[PDB]
């Protein structure tokens, strides 16, 4: 029964809206001082913690998404929360890499106010005019 | 907190049981239970919840 | 394979959205994948990577080859090859492009008869008494893009250099 202490904990960094030691979080939330409320906060993504002593607090993007892009040369999709979490306030730049074209940016097909960032592994008459109908020979012909 | 006690002293129960302890809804009950507890729908437990510190956490849900 | 990679880059530009593109670039990352591995690459699904499959087939753009590991484990394994083919690509691309120039190269009409006429019909429709072109049966009067074709022939200029360039 872990799971709770983390949130109610959270929702109290939130209240609070500055960090909180991990004694004083120990001392509120009055429990034994002990490495797995921090444990949980070096866990999880919601709270950050930091290196001077105690302090967890609630929780240059383009560049950090396209060199994410680029790790991600094998990988051919990734989550667009994620993305956000790594850079925060990343779903802009996200978006603006989209329109110009190149970390291109994939609309939601679920919520249409929300859009997907993607990883860059780097008209119908117009299109039809570039598809058309689609052999061998009139290709051998053009070969 | 006490359902949480109640949860390391039976590792299934119902949101009916539940309900007849906090005389809440079984909506509300529902509800926090899907954040602690988890559904088992197959086998004779079935349509009850199961776990995955407890002072911890009920000194943070005096907190909150 | 740089020129045909960036000759897929630019029929991706043209034919489709950026999803698809970015599917052939995974792709082109990976040498070769069956059946699942777009799955376990991508976040879409399988049934949603079906219409896109779909998509591909529907043009010559990749190719298929349809391999079982035969291994008696089960049921075996289906395992799908996906191994772009430049020829037909090229073939259907080029196909389109002249297409394409053909229809942008490629007339009297009545208002209440919605008949319509041509140049042989004009010699027949004229009329000596007033001076105009008159519908046969209605009698009634006759009557009746490229440079903005040309424009966007612009842009399929860029692709044809690049098909040369291609080519030699």
């Amino acid at each position: 029964h872990d799971s709770s202490k983390l949130l109610w904990a959270t929702e109290y960094i939130q209240k609070k809206g500055k960090p909180v030691l991990v004694n004083e979080l120990l001392d509120y939330l009055s429990m034994k001082k002990d490495d797995k409320v921090i444990e949980l906060l070096k866990k999880l993504d919601r709270i950050e913690f930091d290196p001077k002593k105690g302090t967890f607090k609630y929780l240059h993007s383009p560049s950090e998404l396209l060199k994410l892009l680029r790790s991600q040369v094998t990988f051919k999709g990734i989550s667009c929360k994620d993305l956000k979490d790594g850079w925060p306030q990343c779903d802009e730049t996200i978006n603006q890499l989209e329109e110009d074209s190149k970390i291109l940016v994939l609309r939601t097909k679920k919520d249409k106010t929300p859009r997907y960032v993607w990883y860059n592994s780097g008209d119908e008459e117009f299109v039809k005019m570039w598809e058309n109908v689609q052999a061998e020979l009139p290709r051998k012909l053009q070969d | 907190d006490y359902l949480f006690k109640l949860f390391d002293e039976y590792d299934y129960w119902s949101l009916k049981g539940l309900k007849e302890r906090t005389r809440q809804p079984e909506a509300h009950l529902k509800e926090c239970l899907d954040k602690v507890a988890t559904l088992v729908k197959k086998g004779p437990y079935a349509f009850k919840y199961t776990l995955r510190k407890e002072e911890e956490r009920k000194a943070t849900l005096g907190e909150l | 394979d740089d020129i045909v990679k960036n000759l897929l880059k630019f029929v991706v530009r043209g034919f489709y959205g950026g999803s698809f593109v970015l599917v052939l670039d995974a792709i082109l990352f990976h040498s070769v994948l069956a059946e699942d591995d777009l799955k376990q690459l991508l976040s879409i699904n399988k049934t949603e990577l079906g219409p896109l499959i779909a998509r591909l087939r529907s043009d010559r753009l990749i190719s298929i080859h349809k391999q079982r590991e035969y291994p008696p484990n089960s049921k075996s394994v289906e395992r799908v090859y996906y191994y772009v083919k430049y020829p037909h690509a090229i073939d259907a691309i080029k196909w389109k492009v002249h297409q394409v120039v053909q229809r942008l190269k490629d007339g009297y009409m009545c208002p209440i008869c919605l008949t319509k006429y041509t140049q042989l019909e004009a010699v027949q429709l004229l009329n000596f008494d007033r001076t105009e072109f008159l519908c046969s049966l209605c009698d009634e009067p006759l009557v009746e893009k490229q440079d903005k074709l040309n424009r966007l022939m612009d842009q399929i200029q860029p692709i044809i250099d690049s098909l040369k360039k291609i080519d030699d």
